[PDB]
DNA sequence: AAAAAAAGAGTTGACACCCGGGCGAATCCCTGCTATAATGGGAGCTGTCACGGATGC
DNA sequence: GCATCCGTGAGTCGAGGGTAATAAGCAGGGATTCGCCCGGGTGTCAACTCTTTTTTT
């Protein structure tokens, strides 16, 4: 095992210890024979043998021993796994400076000294002279000179007391010369007391990064390397392609240039070669090295044969290989299988088809152990011989072993956590696998073309928790807020509507049937219609007892359907009388879940599937040519128009002439046709015989919700309105036709123009969605459930939304789901409706909202003050399960994925105002908030700003005259959220934000709760500054635990001096992690460039605590299942140290 | 073929019930199952039956089993 | 009621042979030496923003 | 205190299958490498002597 990766500069001594023998000769293989040479970059004697158990040139070839080394070749005998773990060293005759610590953003090596960057990359150039050690004549230390006449002719004050270097010698030496402690304590001095206007910036970079080379133990010495280590010989494989010819990495080229480099610099330096050649040679081997390492910050360099550039250590791990998406997070995983599905209205909810192509491959080790335990074979390799031939005695074992055994089941874009649902496989014929018509409606893929993957759980453990953790029939509610995804999408819903329809003229109507049994007879005769005014018998329960069954007026269609009902309270046949709309019956399956158990709903859902299929199969759904009619005034209308439009060219100001006869004339006859045809349609057609013939198919449709909507209906049939032009403006030409009649050329046009320039808007928008998906997932990742309760007393108000005389969304449906945080009080009358703290459940909401009442105080996760993670006693009741959140669960995840859900449908607001709100930057010049209170003094005597008005005691909206006071929101649109949690508190700022992304979200129309971006807007703020000087001079951030800790340790060493305190920073998702404690958690999204080479110098220890570690490590991840395991560990540990105390 | 609601009501963590039926597995698979039938059923899926019908605070064998090396 | 031998062990010479280690021989790699006069180099963007930061007077 | 210039980003699963160009010469001496062959340790067999479990007397 392994704990608490650390991460700090390599000195010469340990490179020299990690390798085993210094390469001399760049020789890879030879050309003869294929095998390692003596120095070459593949050596056997440095990286062990190439065969197992088996030396080289034939002589220890035996494999019994292992601890012998042939003497005439100079290998030991070991297994090709050493090759992989033995790295080698370079020796360097000339020092060279590290590529990351010189061309990084920060410069590291011109923090320290007080050097400027153009000065250092001179003396790497060998272009200038630098001088150290200044005796008393002239040329002052550090003085550069750039001449050469400065190095020779100014040079004639003796040969003695003034000495001068040039290249990598001279930045070794002045990080040698260097020093730390002294450093340290004049920057401490100066630091305190000084006016701080512009000196600050770089003292405490210069003072940050001293005491981080302080206490880390690493030299500043260390940065210009001497000996470069060599990757294994696995990482660059030279392994041979099908027909002789290799196939090296690219890794092989930059080791071998630099190896010949370094002969070539030290054959120059035996021979004495004048210092113009060997200045070159010294230049072009450190380009080698620094280009090596990056091949980015300098001139690309790029191999005479390919013509792509070169990838180099650095550019291997950002994004190709590195632990984003290649190796680490995302990998390839056997034991699955991919294929098309398709629809098969037979299977129960939980079950799906799976061919026997595939069932047989999967379960290939399953179904061995099975013929083992059986009887049936014997041998192992005797039974991997029955299952290819196909013997027909196999199929029997392979029905056995699939009987229980859960597959999970997921699409391509797995945007939320729905994606993923385990169901049990059931052998079918066809290589198409089947699926339930619910069920797709959770996955968001229709059945054109798509194909779903498959994958098997092994362990039994694992295997298990698939079954009671991620079935299919659990996952009934969405995450993102409690509602049903289990309705109806197109044919039940469809069928239920036209179930649910009443007419009055209909044979045998007044009828009295006592069982539906009757009711089926009679309708089997023919002597009564589907749906007609009919009185039956029918059981309700409203007592919770047993009723009489009295009786109910209602058509055949209905009570049939409210027959599959379970039997309860607050549910019946009164709930059947609406119409069934698609939002109504989603809306009762809320109910029935809310009611009764998960059982009872799921029967449900199952029972009214077949029976909306049956009846829709037997009605005539069919569209046709007369189904869609156009208006017949819409001919008259039209020619209204086009003469009344005549007058207003011959008039005309050209512009506003072409914008009000369009706007007028054109806008309000599109919306006058569109209702002529609504009430030409929607109009109930009476027949001869006295009964409605039939419903439209396309009014029905469009009324049921499944397909059909408003904009396509009268697109359809209507006007059409005016196409836009691809520059932004609306053509003023009149597209007068539907889809019924011919268009001409001209009218198609515009048309295609604005289906083309959709199509490009949403192809590039929902790469932004995904984007921003990503970057939310690892800011929330460290939040966790771990805490029961927390005790905290305080709350955030919460208020409905209204605009103007109307509410957008109720108060019990805000509140709801949420621990109260106080006693709320009627207003009015003197009674306790709600006590301190407890659950709101459903009665206790519909009461609070049945009584009028003003906001509530609620606890919320962003007023928690409890330890790291969250607690339960904040989070409130969970959206995927009515009960409350269990311990362990993820929210951060699931919000991310939550809040990304909605996205690639959006748009002054929509997806790149809810990445910039996100992201908190500067939306646009606003006036700044006031921040005073009663009299109101003069800014500045106009010097280009107005800084700040003091009252001790651009374009202008706000009198001075007028008093001002803290919080007047005197600012444009888009405030600033910086200066806004400056002046106000972060409640303010927190439910300013809530309040914009609920409105950008709302202004498409997707539902989404604010428990998730109160949690996202938490975990933006968790940085505090330092204004107090009291055990910390510093004034950067720092997280919100060392304050708690560092304070509390500080006033226990001393009470005396003075405490710290500093008001919260708050800061955008992106930077959330620029910061992170765990450097590992930066390293996978951010560049690895900034976060490793940041990161080394402070030595930074990764303690595994988040999510993103214990995935890269591959261990179990400390959330639900994990979090359990090391809460039981952990009793286990204390419970073993309680007796090892009474033993001593 | 049970439902995870009866399950979840005798122990509403939802995650403890994960671990608590892999040991009774593990516990079943040598010389167990005198309280439910298997009714044709596999060892999981017996476990959690027996589980809704079974004491919850069997925890105390799961511990000990990993209290000391 | 008695009493010795084909196997079962145990060797004893009698080939058959199969890579190992030398003796050769045939042949690879390195290195240097050539004497009229040779005297500064060829792509590559340039049809995304936007942010976020690093230099300068 | 601002104006100008250099790093990062861009979803995700699937298909599709291999590649490609320049080109001095010969004389000295060693290290390397492939063929044959004697050979000593490893196998594969004719063929000479104690023991004994009965099967026969
Ligand atoms: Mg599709
Ligand atoms: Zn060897
Ligand atoms: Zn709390």
């Amino acid at each position: 095992t392994f704990d608490q990766i650390r991460i700090s500069l390599a000195s010469p001594e340990k490179i020299r210890s990690w390798s085993f023998g210094e390469i001399k000769k760049p020789e890879t293989i030879n050309y003869r024979t294929f095998k390692p040479e003596r120095d070459g970059l593949f050596c056997a004697r440095i990286f062990g043998p190439t065969k197992d158990y088996e030396c080289l040139c034939g002589k220890y070839k035996r494999m019994k021993y292992k601890g012998i080394i042939c003497e005439k070749c100079g290998v030991e005998v070991t297994l090709a796994r050493v090759r992989r773990e033995r790295m080698g060293h370079i020796e360097l005759a000339s020092p060279v400076a590290h590529i990351w610590f010189l061309k990084s953003l920060p410069s590291r090596i011109a923090m320290m000294l007080d050097m400027p960057l153009k000065d250092i990359e001179r003396v790497l150039y060998f272009e200038y002279y630098i001088v150290t050690e200044p005796g008393l004549t002239p040329l002052k230390q550090h003085q550069l000179l750039s001449e050469d006449d400065y190095m020779r002719a100014q040079e004639e004050y003796g040969d003695d007391s003034f000495t001068a270097e040039i290249g990598a010698e001279a930045i070794q030496n002045l990080l040698k010369a260097i020093d730390l402690e002294k450093e340290a304590e004049r920057l401490r001095e100066e630091l305190s007391g000084t006016v701080s206007d512009m000196k600050q910036k770089k003292f405490s970079k210069r003072l940050k990064i001293l005491e981080a080379f302080q206490e880390s133990g690493n030299r500043p010495e260390w940065m210009v390397l001497t000996v470069v280590p060599v990757i294994p010989p696995e990482l660059r494989p030279l392994v041979p392609l099908d027909g002789g010819r290799f196939a090296t990495s690219d890794l092989n080229d930059l080791y071998r240039r630099v190896i010949n480099r370094n002969n070539r610099l030290k054959r120059l330096i035996e021979l004495r070669a004048p210092d113009i050649i060997i200045r070159n040679e010294k230049r072009m081997l450190q380009e080698s090295v620094d280009a090596l390492f990056d091949n980015g910050r300098r001139g690309r360099v790029i191999t005479g044969a390919n013509k792509r550039p070169l990838k180099s250590l650095a550019d291997m791990l950002k994004g190709k290989q590195g632990r984003f998406r290649q190796n680490l997070l995302g990998k390839r995983v056997d034991y699955s299988g991919r294929s098309v599905i398709v629809v098969g209205p037979e299977l129960k909810l939980h079950e799906c088809g799976l061919p026997k192509k595939m069932a047989l491959e999967l379960f290939k080790p399953f179904i061995y152990a099975r013929l083992d335990a059986k009887g049936l074979s014997g041998t192992v390799k005797q039974s991997k011989r029955m299952v290819e031939r196909e013997q027909p005695q196999v199929w029997d074992i392979l029905e056995e072993v699939i009987r229980e055994h859960p597959v999970l089941l997921n699409r391509a874009p797995t945007l939320h956590r729905l994606g993923i649902q385990a169901f049990e496989p059931k052998l079918i014929e066809g290589k198409a696998i089947q699926l339930h018509p619910l069920v797709c409606a959770a996955f968001n893929a229709d059945f054109d073309g798509d194909q779903m993957a498959v994958h098997v759980p092994l362990s039994l453990e694992a295997q298990l928790e698939a079954r009671v953790l991620m079935m299919s029939t659990n996952n009934i509610l969405s995450p993102a807020n409690g509602r049903p995804i289990i309705v109806p999408s197109q044919d039940i819903v469809l069928g239920l509507y036209y179930l649910s329809v009443a007419r009055d003229g209909e044979p045998g109507e007044g009828k009295i049937f006592a069982d539906l049994g009757e009711i089926e007879a009679a309708m089997d005769a023919g002597v009564v219609s589907l749906h007609a005014k009919i009185k039956a018998r029918h059981t309700e329960m409203t007592p919770e007892g047993v009723l009489l069954r009295k009786v109910i007026d209602t058509t055949p269609g209905r009570m049939k359907i409210a027959a599959l009902l379970p039997h309860h309270p607050q549910i019946g046949h009164r709930l059947i009388e609406k119409a069934l709309t698609k939002k109504e019956i989603g809306n009762l399956i809320d109910i029935v879940y809310r009611h009764c158990g998960q059982k009872a709903t799921v029967i449900f859902a199952d029972k009214v599937m077949g029976l909306g299929f049956k009846e829709a199969a037997k009605a005539g759904i069919s569209f046709g040519k007369d189904d869609i009619i156009i208006p017949v005034r819409k001919t008259a209308i039209v020619e209204e128009t086009r003469k009344l439009a005549e007058e207003y060219e011959q008039q005309y100001i050209t512009k506003g002439e072409k914008y009000n006869k369009v706007v007028d004339a054109w806008a309000k006859a599109t919306d006058r046709v569109a209702d002529e045809m609504m009430a030409e349609l929607q109009m109930k057609h009476k027949d001869e015989n006295g009964r409605e013939k039939e419903i439209n198919a396309i009014y029905m449709m469009a009324h049921s919700g499944a397909r059909g909507s408003q904009a396509q209906m009268k697109q359809l049939g209507g006007m059409r309105g005016l196409m836009a032009k691809p520059s932004g403006e609306i053509i003023e030409t009149p597209i007068v036709s539907n889809f019924k009649e011919g268009l001409t050329v001209q009218e198609y046009f515009n048309s295609t123009h604005g289906a083309r320039k959709g199509l490009a808007d949403t192809a590039l928008k929902t790469a932004n969605s995904g984007y921003l998906t990503r970057r939310l997932v690892d800011v929330a990742q460290d939040c966790i459930i771990v805490e029961e309760d927390c005790g905290t007393t305080k709350g955030i108000t919460l208020r409905a939304v209204v605009e103007g005389g109307d509410v957008l969304v109720s108060l019990g449906s805000r509140v709801l789901g949420r621990f109260t945080a106080e006693d709320v009080k009627d207003p009015g009358t003197g009674e306790l409706v709600v006590p301190a703290d407890t659950y709101i459940d459903e009665n206790i909401a519909d009461a609070i909202e049945a009584a009028v009442v003003q906001s509530v105080k609620v606890r919320s996760v962003l007023t928690c003050e409890a330890k790291i993670g969250v607690c339960g006693a904040c989070y409130g009741r969970d959206l995927a399960r009515g009960t409350p959140v269990n311990i362990g669960e993820a929210v951060g995840v699931i919000a991310a994925q939550s809040i990304g859900e909605p996205g690639t449908q959006l748009t002054t607001g929509g997806l790149p105002r809810v990445a910039e709100l996100f992201e908190a930057r500067r939306p646009k010049d606003c006036a700044v908030i006031a921040e005073m209170d009663g009299r109101v003094e003069f800014g500045k005597d106009y010097k280009n700003k107005r800084r700040i008005k003091i009252t001790p005691d651009k374009h202008i909206a706000v009198h001075d005259g007028d008093y001002i006071t803290k919080g007047e929101y005197i600012i444009d649109g888009n405030p600033d959220p910086h200066d806004i949690l400056r002046i106000l508190g972060v409640e303010a700022l927190a439910n300013f934000l809530v309040d914009e992304i609920q409105e950008v979200y709302r202004l498409q129309g997707v539902p989404i709760n604010d428990k998730h971006i109160e949690t996202i807007v938490r975990q933006m703020l968790q940085k505090v500054e330092i204004l107090e000087p009291g055990d910390t001079g510093l004034i950067k951030g720092d997280h919100l635990d060392k304050p708690e800790f560092d304070k509390e340790q500080e006033k226990a060493i001393a009470r005396g001096g003075r405490p710290a305190v500093t008001q919260p920073v708050l800061l955008g998702i992106t930077k959330a992690s620029l910061q992170t404690k765990s450097f590992i958690s930066a390293a996978s999204f951010q560049e690895t460039t900034r976060v490793l080479t940041e990161a080394s110098v402070h030595g930074k220890t990764d303690t595994l605590e988040g999510l993103k570690e214990n995935v890269i490590v591959g261990r179990l991840i400390p959330a639900g299942t994990g979090s359990y395991l090391r809460s039981l560990q952990r009793v286990a540990a204390k419970r073993d140290e309680q007796l090892a105390q009474q033993r001593e | 073929r049970v439902t995870v609601e009866d399950c979840v009501e005798k122990v509403p963590n939802r995650f403890a019930l994960v671990l608590l039926s892999a040991h009774r597995a593990r516990g079943i698979s040598a010389g167990a199952a005198l309280m439910v039938d298997r009714d044709n059923d596999k060892n999981p899926v017996v476990a959690l039956r027996e589980i809704a019908d079974d004491v919850i605070d069997h925890e105390g064998l799961k511990e000990h089993l990993i209290s000391t090396l």
